[PDB]
């Protein structure tokens, strides 16, 4: 039988955290640390996350504002560069290690001026503001919560949109199951698992898709588009 | 991060 539940898989919880702040800890604050050696990727990433994004800022009832967006998981701001900072007017990034934090600022350079909180926390420790964000940003970092932090965590972010805010989950998923890496101390979930936990956090799907042209070698990327 | 399918 596929595990379909992370407390088939993590022996010990603390541990399960722990291992991973550590592990992070000692990562290089660039890129390709982010990326775990795919810092080459990142365009392809960029691109494909701007797109989908892009579906939901058109004009119309439901247009999402550009006021301000969180990113979760953020490291030294990849994504916040990219992505965030030209398209909301501010954005908070929250990350675990304080170190990436710190590098952000020098990383995102003169736009960075623009990220109003850096907030230095775990995920499963952070309660957003409520109605502050049009869009929140979860990418390459759920596997590092339990499912029952993780579905908590999201229900925190629901609570934390603005009108016709969205929440944006990009991540790796395992073909089926779900798979400890006992090394960087996080999980890989099939799509069945993680649609399973979006439903328990109260939240439904927009939009579902696959990232193209990735490596052969690594776990399929998705995006979901959440409310 | 992305990384090889283990
Ligand atoms: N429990 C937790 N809460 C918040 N951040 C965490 C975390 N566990 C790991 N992280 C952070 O998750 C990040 C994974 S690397 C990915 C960085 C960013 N999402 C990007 O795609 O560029 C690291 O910055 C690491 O410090």
């Amino acid at each position: 039988v596929p595990r379909g539940s992370t407390s088939e898989v993590i022996e010990d919880e603390k541990q399960f955290y722990s291992k991973a702040k550590t592990y992070w800890k000692q990562i290089p604050p660039t890129v390709d640390g982010m990326l775990g050696g795919y810092g080459h990727i990142s365009s392809i990433d960029i691109n494909s996350s701007r797109k989908f994004l892009q579906r939901f800022l058109r004009e119309g009832p439901n247009k999402t504002g550009t006021s301000c967006a969180l990113d979760c998981g953020a490291g030294i701001g990849r994504i916040t560069k990219r992505l965030l900072l030209p398209l909301f007017r501010e954005v908070d990034m929250v990350d675990i290690t304080e170190d990436f934090l710190v590098q952000a600022k020098t990383y995102l350079g003169e736009e960075g001026k623009r990220v109003r909180n850096y907030f230095c926390c775990g995920l499963q420790d952070f309660t957003p503001e409520p109605d502050s964000y049009d869009v929140i940003w979860i990418q390459w970092v759920i596997g590092h919560l339990t499912d029952q932090h993780l579905a908590e965590f999201l229900r925190r972010c629901k609570g934390s949109l603005r009108p016709n805010g969205i929440i944006v989950i990009k991540d790796n998923m395992a073909q089926e199951g779900v798979i400890l890496d006992d090394v960087d101390s996080s999980v890989c979930r099939d799509l069945d698992v993680v649609r399973r936990i979006i439903c328990s956090a109260g939240l439904s799907l927009l939009a579902e898709e696959r990232q193209e042209n990735l490596p052969d070698e690594i776990y399929h990327v998705y995006s979901f588009a959440l409310r | 991060p992305p990384k090889r399918i283990a």
